[PDB]
C-alpha cells in the first residue's frame, strides 16, 4: 500500500498485506452502535432549535436573552 | 465587515490573530530593528489570573487591547493609556466538566473582531459578540456540545458579515465542520462538514475542476466503510486565511477518528484537506487531501499563508502551509494546483515523497501504523513537525520563518468502542527527539523557507519544540516565544539570536506587535501548556501519558512552571 | 548559626527575609540611586505556577536564589548564572482541606536559611530543612495541626542553632506559641505559649523587673475568666528580630480569641504583647502588652525593628514597631522601657492616647466594641493601620519608611460556640477608607518616621493599602509594591516617586535586593491576595464577606487579577 | 472603662457599664465544653510523640524517615 494504486480518482486506499478489504465480519469489526453514531446529529438538531429561538426572540423583543423559553 | 477593514488599514493596529486576511503574521512597523533590538526592554505586564496554557495573542483596536485567558476563557479590555485599569471584563460561568473532554489542555487561541465587537468563544461551545467599548453581550449562541465531546479552542475568524468557527474533538470522534454565523445577530448561516454526503460537505458544482485527480464527488462516504464517517473526525481547530478578491477563505480539516487506522479503512475524505471555499455560500471551489487514510494523527489544521510571488519568474497567487505530516505545501490559491510538496526536514519517513503528478504521498510501509504491530522511529510523531504555531512571512526577502517540532515516535493501535462523550483514540505512543538535532536531543527549530521551492535558507535549533510560531517585523526581526520561557528576536538574514527576555513561563502563542503614541510594541502571552505541557500542567509522569507527550517533554518542568499573562516590550 | 553569619556578612547576599538580624530590611548596595533609577528595567522573571497571594520575597545565598509560592508551598532553587534552569525544586503533597482553615488566603511569607539548609514550612504544619545545594530533605517535623485550625504561614526565623516557628489560627481559637527547633535535627527544644501558666508562657525569674507595672506573674490565667485562655489566641505569625549580644529575640503575639470581646473578659495576657526572650531557653526577659483586652482584632504580630539611635541625645538600644492598633512603639530593647507610643495617623480613635507612665492605652469608650452594640467609624479597622508588611530603615537619615493602611470600620459581635477545627470569630464588620485621604478614598500610605519621637517626615498616598512593606537601599531609594500591581521607587528625602513598573499582579510582599557579578538587582514577588484580595481571589461580592474586607477592596479587581511569580530589575 | 483603673499591676480590665463582672451565669456565658477546650493540648501531645519517634529513628538509623513505624 503506497497510495499510488487508485480504484477511482481520489480513492486510492488499499488494505495492507494480511488485513481485510472490509472489516465488517472480521476480527477488526468495530461493531459500532448506530444509536451512539447518531448522537452528534441529534444534539446539533436540538442545539440549532435552541439557537433559532434565541435569534427569533431577540429580533422580536429587541433584546438578546440566552435563556429564552 | 467594513469596520474590520478600517482597523486592518489602521497603521499599528492588530485586529486579526494571524496578522491580516492573508495570515502572513507580519508587520511593516520598523522602529525596532537589527541595530537597536538589543535595547528593547519590558514596558509592562498583565496577569490573567488563570493557569494552564495561554495560546494566541491579544488584539489591539484603536487605543484598546483585549487579552484572553485559558479556560474559563476570560476577556480583559485595557486602554493602552493606562494598562493598570481593566475597562471591562467578561468572566464566563462554565461547568468544570468541560475540561474533561478537551484533548490537549484547556487552551484558547484568541479573540476576533468585527463590526465594533470583540468576537469570543468559550470552551463549552458558546460563541459571543461583545461590544468592543463596553463589553455588553450582543449575542450568545451554542456552536458545540461538550456532552458529545465537542469543544471550542481555535480563534474565530471574521470576514465580511460572517464569523467562521470550528469545533474541536476528533480525539472523541467529533465530525468536523466549519460553522458560519451572522456577525450582527449570531444566526447560523450554514456549516460545511468534513465527512459525509457532498451536500453536507458543501461542494461546488465545479469542485476540483482544475484537478479531477484529487477526487471530486461522492468521496465523503465512498472513502469510508459504512457509517464510520459519522464519527470520522476532520475537525478544524487551526487557522484561516481569506482572499477578498476571490471571496475564498481557506483552512485545513483535521485528522480522522479514531487514531486506530484499522478501524476505518479508506481514504477517509475529506479529513486532512486544504480547502478553498466561497465565503458567502461555504461551497468548496477546491479541496486537496494531504494525508489520505491518516495513520499518525497528522491533524491537517495548520496555518494557511497567502502570498503573491514569482514561481520560476511568473507571479502567482499562492497558498502555503506546513502540515503536521512534515510536508511544506504551496498551491495556487485560485484553483488548488499543487506546486510544492517538500519535506521540511529530511527525517520525514512516513512518505518517501509526495508525488506532484498523482497528488498523493508515496507511502513507506515500514513507517505505517496498523493493528497488531508496533511501528517504530516514525517521523513525524503525532505532534507533527509543525503544530498550531502561527508562522511569519517577510515580503521583501520572500521568506517564511517556520516554528517546527523535531519529534518522532513509536505507535501501536488497539480496538476500542465509540461512546459519545468519551475519548475515542485507540493508540499507545512513545515520542522522542528526532534524529537530526546537533546532540540528537533538540526538539525545536526555527527554519526559514522559500515557499516557491520549499527549500530552507537557514536553521536555528531549540531545545524544545517551537510551538507558538513566529512574528516578522520590517526591522528585519523574527520574534518567537519558547516553551522554556523566552521571547527571542532573530536576525532574519541568518537566524542569529539578537535579543531575548526570560518571561515568567513558557510561551505557546505567537508574538504580535502594534503601535501606540509613536512607539512600536511587541506583545507575547506567557503560560506554558498545550500538548507539550500536559505533563507539567496535569502532574503526569508516565512517559506514555498525554498521548505520549509526557515522556518527550519530561525535562520541560526543569525549565519552567505554569503561568498566565501577557508581557509587552518596546524601546 | 556560623554559616548563616557568613552569608549575612557576604556583600550582596540576602539570607534573611527581614534583611538581617535587626530586621531593618535595608541594604548598603548603592549602584542604583536617585540619579539613575529612571533607567532601571526588568532583568528577568519567574512564575511559580501557583495563584493566590504571593507574600514574602526570595532568598539569595551565594550565587543561588530560592523562590517560594503560596499554598501548596513550592520551593524553587535557581542559580543566578542561568535563571532559566531550575536546579532543584520541592513541591509538597498536602490535603486540599488545609486551605479551609486558613483565615486570610493561603499565603506563605517566605523561607529561612541556616547551616547550609533552606528552612521551609508548609501550610499543613510541616517544617523542613532541605540541603541548599541538592534540595535533599534532612528533616521534616510537625509543628501545627490543621485539624484544630492551626496552620503555618509566617517565615521561619533562624538564630544560632535554633529555628523559631509559630502557628497561625487565632480566628479558630488557636492558642499561640513560639516553637523552637534544633536547626540540625528538627527536635523540639521548647515552646513558649502566649497564654496560660507562667511555666507554659516561659517567664524568666526577673520578667519585667524594669517595669513591674506592665504586670509580671500569674497574669496568663488571672486576666481571663476560667479556662478561656485555652482557646485564647495569641498566635505569632508576623516577624522576628534578634540581638546576638543580648541573645534576645523579639516578636509580637497576636489577638485573643474570639473577636467577641464580651466572651472573654479580662486583659487577656499575654496576647498583643511585644516580647524580649532569651534565644536558648525561650524565657522572657520582658513583655509589654500593647492592647489589653483587644476589641478590634489588632493582632500584635507586626515587624520588630532593632536600631541604635540617640533619644534626645542619649544613645539607646531600641526596638521599634508599628502595631495594627495604629500606634508606633519604640522601647529600650534591653529592658522593655516604653519610650515612644504615638499614633501613626491622627484618625486613630480607639485610644485617646497611650499613657507612657501607666503603660496602657487610654481607651475611648465611644469606639470600643461590645455585645448588643454596633460600633461605628472605629479607627483603625481590624486590618489595622499597619499589617504584615515589612518596613525599611535608613541608618543614615535614621528614618523608617512605613507601609500603612488607612481603613476604618463598623463592628458588632455575636455569640458563638467553640469547636476545634471550626472558625471562632464572632463578629460582623464593614470596612472603608479612613477620613484623611486627599479625596477621602485613599487607603494606603508610605509614611516616613523618626523612631525616637514617633513624628512623621513625609507622606505619599496610595489608592490601596501599602500591604507588602518597603525596602530601603543606600542609593536613597524606598522601594515598594502596590496591591494594584506596581513596583515603585521613591526619593527617600521627600517621598517623590522616581520610578515604577507595572508587574503582572499586585504585590503583597516586600522588595529585596542582592548583587550578582557586581550588579545590583531588585526582586519583588507578584500575585495579589492576602486579606485585601480575598474578594478577588475567592469570587466574593458580599461587602461584609472576607471579615468585611470585600466591600473595602471592591475596586481592586478592576485594577488587577491573580498571579504568582517573581520579577527582577536592574540597570 | 478607660484602662487606667487597675485592681493589680498588669490587670486593669473593667466590665463596661451595663455589662457583668463575670460572664458565667450571665446572658453572655460562653458555656465552653471542657473536653472541647482541651483538644489542642491533646493534639500537641500526640504530635510531639510522633516527632519524637522520627527524631529517635533518624538518630539510630542515620537516615530521616517521616513515616516510621
Ligand atoms: O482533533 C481535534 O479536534 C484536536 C483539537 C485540539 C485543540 O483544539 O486543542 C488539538 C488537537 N486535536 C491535537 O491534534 C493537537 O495536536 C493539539 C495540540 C494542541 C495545543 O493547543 O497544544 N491542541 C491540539
Ligand atoms: O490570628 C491569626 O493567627 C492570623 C493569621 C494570619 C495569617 O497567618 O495569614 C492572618 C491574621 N491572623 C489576620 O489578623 C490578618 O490581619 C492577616 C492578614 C494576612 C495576610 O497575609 O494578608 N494574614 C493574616
Ligand atoms: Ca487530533
Ligand atoms: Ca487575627
Amino acid at each position: 500500500y503506497d497510495g499510488q494504486n487508485c480504484k477511482e480518482p481520489g480513492n486510492c486506499w488499499e488494505n495492507k498485506p494480511g488485513y481485510p478489504e472490509k472489516i465488517a465480519g472480521s476480527k477488526y469489526d468495530p461493531k459500532h452502535d448506530p444509536v451512539e453514531l447518531n448522537k452528534q446529529e441529534e444534539s446539533i438538531k436540538a442545539m440549532d432549535a435552541r439557537n433559532a429561538k434565541r435569534i427569533a426572540n431577540a429580533k422580536s423583543s429587541g433584546n438578546f436573552v440566552f435563556d429564552v423559553k | 465587515d467594513a469596520d474590520l477593514d478600517k482597523q486592518v488599514n489602521t497603521a499599528g493596529a492588530w485586529p486579526i490573530a494571524t496578522g491580516g486576511y492573508y495570515s502572513q503574521h507580519n508587520s511593516p512597523l520598523a522602529q525596532i530593528n537589527k541595530s537597536n533590538v538589543k535595547n528593547v526592554k519590558a514596558a509592562w505586564s498583565f496577569s490573567t489570573g488563570v493557569l494552564n496554557g495561554h495560546e494566541g495573542a491579544p488584539l489591539v483596536i484603536g487605543d484598546m487591547m483585549y487579552v484572553h485567558s485559558a479556560f474559563p476563557n476570560n476577556t480583559y479590555a485595557l486602554n493602552l493609556n493606562d494598562p493598570g485599569k481593566i475597562v471591562w471584563q467578561h468572566k464566563p460561568k462554565q461547568d468544570a466538566s468541560t475540561k474533561a473532554v478537551m484533548c490537549c489542555d484547556v487552551v484558547d487561541r484568541g479573540l476576533a473582531y468585527g463590526a465594533g465587537q470583540i468576537v469570543k468563544k468559550q470552551a463549552n461551545g458558546h460563541l459571543l459578540a461583545l461590544d468592543a467599548k463596553t463589553g455588553k453581550i450582543n449575542w450568545e449562541v451554542e456552536v458545540c456540545d461538550p456532552k458529545v465531546g465537542s469543544t471550542l479552542t481555535q480563534a474565530p475568524f471574521v470576514a465580511k458579515d460572517t464569523v467562521l468557527m470550528g469545533c474541536s474533538g476528533a480525539e472523541l470522534g467529533v465530525r468536523g465542520a466549519v460553522n458560519a454565523f451572522d456577525l450582527k445577530t449570531g444566526e447560523l448561516k450554514w456549516r460545511a462538514f468534513a465527512t459525509g454526503s457532498d451536500d453536507s460537505v458543501r461542494l461546488a458544482k465545479d469542485f476540483n475542476s482544475a484537478n479531477p485527480h484529487y477526487g471530486q464527488f461522492g468521496l465523503g462516504t465512498k472513502t469510508w466503510e459504512g457509517d464510520a464517517w459519522k464519527i470520522g473526525g476532520g475537525t478544524n481547530w487551526g487557522w484561516y486565511a481569506y482572499d477578498p478578491k476571490l471571496n475564498l477563505f481557506y483552512y485545513g480539516s483535521g485528522n480522522p477518528a479514531p487514531w486506530n487506522e484499522t478501524m476505518r479503512p479508506g481514504d477517509n475524505k475529506w479529513t486532512m484537506t486544504i480547502w478553498g471555499r466561497d465565503l458567502d455560500t461555504g461551497m468548496a471551489k477546491w479541496g486537496y487531501q494531504k494525508t489520505p487514510h491518516d495513520e499518525w494523527d497528522f491533524a491537517g489544521v495548520n496555518q494557511m499563508v497567502l502570498t503573491d510571488q514569482p514561481v520560476n519568474g511568473k507571479m502567482t497567487p499562492l497558498l502555503s502551509h506546513i502540515d503536521r505530516n512534515g510536508i511544506l505545501y504551496t498551491l495556487n490559491r485560485e484553483n488548488g494546483n499543487l506546486i510544492v510538496a517538500e519535506k521540511v526536514d529530511p527525517a520525514v519517513n512516513v512518505f518517501k515523497k509526495v508525488d506532484l503528478k498523482t497528488g498523493t504521498p508515496v507511502r513507506d510501509p515500514e513507517f505505517a501504523t496498523r493493528m497488531d504491530h508496533k511501528g517504530t522511529n516514525i517521523c513525524p510523531s503525532a505532534m507533527g513537525f509543525h503544530n498550531q504555531g502561527v508562522d511569519s512571512y517577510d515580503p521583501e526577502s520572500r521568506t517564511l520563518y517556520a516554528g517546527l517540532n523535531h519529534i518522532c515516535m513509536d505507535w501501536e493501535p488497539f480496538m476500542l468502542p465509540y461512546r459519545a462523550g468519551q475519548f475515542f483514540v485507540g493508540a499507545t505512543l512513545a515520542m522522542y527527539p528526532g534524529p537530526n538535532g546537533p546532540t540528537k536531543k533538540e526538539m525545536g527549530q526555527i527554519r526559514a523557507f522559500d515557499l516557491t521551492t520549499g527549500k530552507a535558507k537557514w536553521t536555528k535549533w531549540e531545545k524544545f519544540a517551537a510551538w507558538g510560531g513566529t512574528l516578522y517585523t520590517k526591522g528585519g526581526l523574527v520574534w518567537y516565544a519558547t516553551l522554556d520561557g523566552y521571547l527571542k528576536a532573530l536576525d532574519n538574514k541568518d537566524g542569529k539570536e539578537l535579543w531575548n527576555f526570560k518571561m515568567p513561563s513558557g510561551g505557546i502563542g505567537s508574538p504580535m506587535t502594534y503601535s501606540f503614541k509613536g512607539k512600536q510594541y511587541i506583545g507575547s502571552m506567557y503560560g506554558v501548556g498545550g500538548w507539550p505541557g500536559v505533563g507539567l500542567v496535569f502532574d503526569l509522569t508516565d512517559p506514555s501519558a498525554g498521548l505520549g507527550a509526557v515522556g518527550a517533554f519530561r525535562e520541560l518542568q526543569n525549565h519552567t512552571q505554569m503561568g498566565g499573562g501577557l508581557m509587552v516590550f518596546s524601546l
